[PDB]
């Protein structure tokens, strides 16, 4: 009767932040490799 | 010229390993989101009915 | 001096990418734990009542 | 009454693909390190 | 000889960090799968009964 | 009536082991980079 839905789409879109800003250092490293 | 070339290629392979890991995390997001929607849209309404 | 400097900086960027991945995994733990607590504390008692 | 089970074992075995083919580049890098 | 050795060892440590991350993802799969089986085998039958 | 709670906090604290002992090789690499 008092069952509200769970919403973690806050931390999930936190993970998706961490992942995109990993991908944009990876393209940083591969910048310095293409430098060599 | 040979050692620097090899080191550069080693870093390139490591980056490709990280990219595959990044793809794993992206799919992990989809899996967790799928569980959330199933609980909110199928389980919770089934209990309230 | 230029190639070794560049390789060192390339490894530094790769490590920063791994650190962001490590932060992703930490938040994944929080998300999964949040689903567990919701099932045990909200769903299970609602079915037993 | 119309509650079908959830099956994401599709994306999970997608993750387990990405992870094994990461592990098989890692063994690629450590190939070139053992090269040096 | 000293800088190339050090760079090679730095890449080796980074790969070990990625390997530990790969182990984290493998366990994340087990955790998510555990939640799925619990919902399908314990929650869903409890609601249908 | 026979619904015990799910407890995977075993594998979760397995993940949190793998992650901390990744972070403590990362600080290993960045040791050898600060070496150069």
């Amino acid at each position: 009767v008092a069952l509200d839905p769970i919403d973690i789409s806050x931390v999930l879109n936190x993970i998706k932040x961490d992942l995109e800003e990993s991908k944009e250092w990876i393209r940083x490293s591969n910048x310095k490799l293409d430098x060599i | 010229r040979s050692d620097i070339e090899k080191l550069k290629e080693a870093i390139r392979d490591t980056n490709k390993a990280v990219q595959s890991v990044q793809s794993s995390i992206g799919n992990l997001i989809v899996a967790i989101k799928s569980v959330q929607d199933y609980v909110n849209k199928e389980i919770v309404p089934s209990i309230a009915r």
